[PDB]
């Protein structure tokens, strides 16, 4: 089956468990991100994701010991005007994010909790797929309490024209499968949602291609991290296709409600009450969204034992898509 | 549009978190509350329906005849399993203190002595085995009575250490037994069940737990001394982890500032060992508050296994 | 009841009918807004809202004859870093720039002109009424609508007083007799209250004040409100015109304003071509707006049975804000 | 994230609109289609169940025309006579309001059935109402659909030639579709400015080369989708450059033609949006 319990292992013992829904923090679109970290730290018990870009520019200052583990994202999101599928508006000027700035942050990072380091990526610094594997094995340090995860990116820099070719908008899944044996050097494989396919079906098929390739080279427990996917529909579908780790900023813009990712003011009207104090609505939405993420995470962990009955929503759709793409 | 929409409206983000969480903890759902009560009654079913009177008679029947072993002073009968945890690591998991007079031979010497003299005396009536801390007497009906061996010195009685094993602990078993019994009674007999539930939750942790059974019991006494909440395990169990996450960072003491000699293995105050324990107790406190706020019964079930 | 059939009238005849759900176009957040106007014009049969700011800077070109009527927004949205409640994220805009756009505007369809507003050009409530009566031209085929704004400019600190964040509802009720000079009253969603209940009661306060000066058919326009929950609630509270950019970012589905990629999965199909999803969402959203508009127009005859969604919520709030009077 | 998110993915916005709208028009809901058919069968019930054989015999009993019309009958509760699609016969007098007042009394002489005169046609009620359009000989000249005191300046031979031939070529569905269209235009609060003759001519030009389904649910949207473009240019046939029916609309692309085009276009969008949304009430409100 494409869905399986996987994770990050140290000496054969499971340190981080998948399927994992990762709450993400970023300064891009959220200038008060530090205030969000401080408030949500009182409810976040599991792992979360931050950015080395924000660590370098001081957008976030911790403390990060509230989480079970920390995913240090390289900074390619904040260094990019490009956005994910869940972005609904942005007014973002990226600053300079060189390889040296990224290496100094991850080199000096020290934490009592497990840490996952993501490979460096920049919209102007792209390489062929095999060369991306070589960069991540050289830049990501092999250190104690630190896992290594390579986020594959497209092989071509943007042209700047009216349209962009697939070498700019999509990763080379065929090249990832060809060099899939080189994935043993790392702890996890990464691909962004927007760049692993054009629509939902193509993203599920290409995730399944990468999963089947990993299972052939005896990496049956290696997690697949889909960057940017964190909603009530596409995230369970990618898990059924073979993916394992899911992060995003969707929990900070929307509200999860009855299997739907909805507009927050409607969530406050239909659930929180029309007289709820306005200075408490955004934090209450963030708190409820994290608890919803863990409930949805448990439904995905229950699918391996109870089947499709574990999912409380969209059960006919999840089963139909699972049949069609497998 | 209009001016407004900052995450905290210029307030402290941690004050907003407290206002939100306070509002959550004040409203309750009767349906989820009934499901939670049904969960705890099942986890505590073997404990509340244990034939404690039969435990007391069998204790007197197994010690009448052996002059060397003598029953303790304070009545415990805190033996019994909750949430299918079959571990005895503190006074909250033993039924009585079996006191022998004659120390230098060690705790494991007095344990095997109590074991051998009871296995020969109860041969054909019950099975006797020695454990990591206490001697267990299993009978034909399935009842297991836990006996904690102890010795009598010129300094007083001494109970075995929960971690060192080959030495006696520095705790005064008279003081400890008094507090655990007095509080539990003053806690409508719900302190000992809450301690066993807490140890059961900590046992499910894949992480390395470092707190002994004595220290957890000591932390619970410090937590429920000034506890004004509901006398239910659904409210007492979260209070322990939210209190112990802060108390474990400092050496354990009584009300007057005197050491009770239960926290010495955790090093000095604010040590790395105490900080690791604080984070593990804190994550369990967050999981309990988030499971209740989300009305998630399956999340509460996974906490016990 | 606070809800009634209202609109813009010429010689006692209804030219624009309320409840009206207005699809809005703006360059802020939508740099290809002209591309959106051209595509959605093939499905938009009713009125829509554009901005004089975008007309002046050439962000939108048209033609705009596809719509039944045109609401020319002053440009105070595009000229503001401030956003609405549905934003999930400015050049110079003087009063003379605003007067030249609305002065040379010609349309074969009815036109509604909105009063000028700028985040740094605020006045007391009465001065807003007098400024709008002087700047908005009194012309044929042209309606005049005043959008009330807060009375004090932002201080620039960490917090802002209510005189910056909210409109003065008490001053609107006091000077409510001066509303006869205009065709419609306007208030921003974010600035008419702090939460949903306060926004509904303050709309009801303005509605009861208008009904006292025998302006029972004068529309109230809530700028920024255009979703499946808050728009019907303001209508039950006394509002009539609702516009916003939510139809370009979200997707209306089963009474909820949802994330678009999930709408494409549960409704459009998981294999729909990606280059048609953004336009299909806009096309379906406008048809949803007309269906929701009809449910609100049916409430006046059939009651709450006209609403296919959120019937319990709509009644509970409607009772609470009408009993407070 | 990744590079992408343009509204049209680098396409022409109208090509994107065409791809979306074509995909909508290609899938259909059998339930909603039956609901629409039930609506149109009721709106066309009084027309399709008109005793046309009795209409002609009662006409011959009181009297006809060269070409057989019998296009009288009410549709969608519209009781108006403004064109040849609403008349049963052309009563020709040998030699405009004079011929109408003359024919009216002379029908009371044959029977004393009820006789009444209207704005365009003389109506003979039985209790069935038969519509008769008076005309005189000069070819023939029929009254104008607009001013009472004028002739339509059209050749009634040509018009009747097309209206009967096309209607037959449309399985007798052209005249019902026109009456449905006039009913929709009548419900518009705006001022309707197209004459009954001009609307019928627009339908003739519209359903020439029509390969769609011969049903009113599909023919009615085609008329408004075609008339929104044809009304902007002076009306003509294939080889003739004047039918003398739309001269009142000024020159090509005039303000009067553009206003009519916008009203016909809004009705075409409302019909396409009502079908795409599977909204039966929206189709019902189009007829009232
Ligand atoms: S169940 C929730 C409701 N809370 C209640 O407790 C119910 C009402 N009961 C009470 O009011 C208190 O529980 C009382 C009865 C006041 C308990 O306080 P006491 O003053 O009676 O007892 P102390 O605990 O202060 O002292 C008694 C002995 O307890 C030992 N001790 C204290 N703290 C610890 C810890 N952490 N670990 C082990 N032993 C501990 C002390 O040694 C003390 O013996 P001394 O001789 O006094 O040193
Ligand atoms: S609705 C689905 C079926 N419709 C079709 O078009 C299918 C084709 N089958 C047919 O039999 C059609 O009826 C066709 C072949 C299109 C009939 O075409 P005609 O050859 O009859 O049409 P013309 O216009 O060439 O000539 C017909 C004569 O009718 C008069 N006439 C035409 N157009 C008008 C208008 N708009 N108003 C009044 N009279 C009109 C003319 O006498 C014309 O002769 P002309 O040579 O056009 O003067």
């Amino acid at each position: 089956m494409l869905a399986k319990r996987r994770g990050f292992y140290l000496d054969g013992n499971e340190i981080i468990r998948t399927p994992l829904l990762l709450p993400s923090f970023s300064s891009k679109g959220f200038p008060e991100v530090q205030e969000i970290i401080e408030a949500t730290s009182d409810v976040i018990d599991g792992p979360c994701l931050i950015s080395a870009y924000d660590l370098h520019y001081g957008s976030i200052k911790g403390p990060y010991d509230f989480a079970q583990a920390i995913f240090i994202d390289s900074g390619g999101y904040e260094a990019s005007k490009d956005v994910e599928l869940s972005d609904l508006g942005t007014m973002h000027t990226p600053a300079e994010w060189s390889q040296d700035d990224f290496s100094r942050i991850i080199g000096s990072w020290q934490s009592p909790t497990p840490t996952v380091l993501v490979s460096y990526d920049h919209p102007k610094d792209r390489l062929p797929t095999r060369a991306q594997i070589e960069r991540a094995d050289a830049m990501l340090p092999k250190r104690p309490h630190t896992f290594r995860e390579i986020l594959f990116k497209p092989e071509r820099v943007a042209t700047g024209g009216t349209s962009e070719p697939p070498e700019v908008t999509r990763v080379n899944v065929s090249a990832i499968v060809d060099n899939i044996g080189m994935m043993a050097r790392f702890d996890a494989l990464g691909i962004t949602e927007k760049e692993v396919g054009g629509n939902l079906k193509e993203r599920m098929v290409n995730i399944a291609r990468i999963r089947r390739a990993l299972d052939k080279v005896k990496l049956t427990r290696m997690p697949i991290h889909v960057f940017g996917s964190l909603d009530t529909v596409t995230t369970p579908l990618y898990f059924l296709a073979g993916a394992d780790v899911f992060d995003g900023l969707t929990w900070l813009r929307f509200a999860y409600y009855k299997g739907m990712t909805i507009y927050r003011q409607n969530y406050a009207a239909v659930e929180l009450g029309i007289d709820m104090k306005a200075h408490l609505v955004d934090a209450k939405c963030c708190f409820d969204n994290y608890r919803y993420m863990k409930g949805l995470e448990g439904e995905m962990r229950g699918f391996l034992k109870e089947g499709f009955a574990s999912f409380e929503h969209h059960r006919p759709l999840l089963e139909r898509a699972c049949r069609a793409v497998l | 549009g209009g001016s407004g929409g900052s995450f905290g409206s210029g307030f402290d983000p941690r004050d907003i978190s407290r206002q939100v969480r306070d509002a959550e903890k004040k409203l309750g759902d009767e349906a989820f509350g009934a499901k939670i009560a049904d969960l705890f009654t099942g986890l505590l079913g073997d404990y509340n329906n244990r034939d404690t009177s039969l435990v007391r008679q069998r204790i007197d029947d197994m010690l009448e005849g052996l002059r060397d072993v003598a029953e303790g002073e304070l009545d415990l009968v805190f033996g019994g399993s909750v949430a299918k945890r079959t571990y005895v690591d503190g006074l909250s998991d033993v039924d009585c203190l079996v006191i022998v007079n004659d120390e230098a031979a060690g705790p494991h010497a007095a344990r095997d002595l109590v074991a051998k003299e009871l296995a020969a005396k109860l041969a054909g009536k019950a099975e006797v085995s020695a454990g990591k801390l206490a001697v267990t007497v299993r009978y034909g009906d399935g009842m297991e009575i836990q006996l904690l061996p102890a010795v009598r010195t010129e300094a007083g009685v001494k109970i075995p250490s929960a971690r060192v094993d080959g030495r006696w602990s520095e705790i005064d078993p008279g003081k400890f037994q008094q507090a655990l019994t007095k509080y539990n009674k003053a806690c409508a007999g719900k302190l000992v069940p809450a301690v066993k539930l807490a140890k059961a939750v900590i046992a499910q942790l894949p992480d390395a737990h470092q707190l002994s059974g004595y220290h957890i019991e000591s932390l619970a006494i410090d937590a429920f001394r000034n506890y004004t909440g509901t006398m239910t395990p659904a409210a007492m169990l979260p209070h322990f982890f939210e209190h112990a996450k802060e108390r474990v960072l400092r050496p354990m003491t009584d009300r007057t500032g005197q050491s009770v000699h239960v926290d010495g293995y955790m090093g000095d105050a604010h040590s790395d060992a105490r900080k690791t324990a604080s984070h593990l107790l804190g994550r369990l406190a967050k999981r309990m508050a988030n499971a209740t706020a989300a009305r998630s019964l399956p999340q509460w079930e996974d906490l016990f296994g």
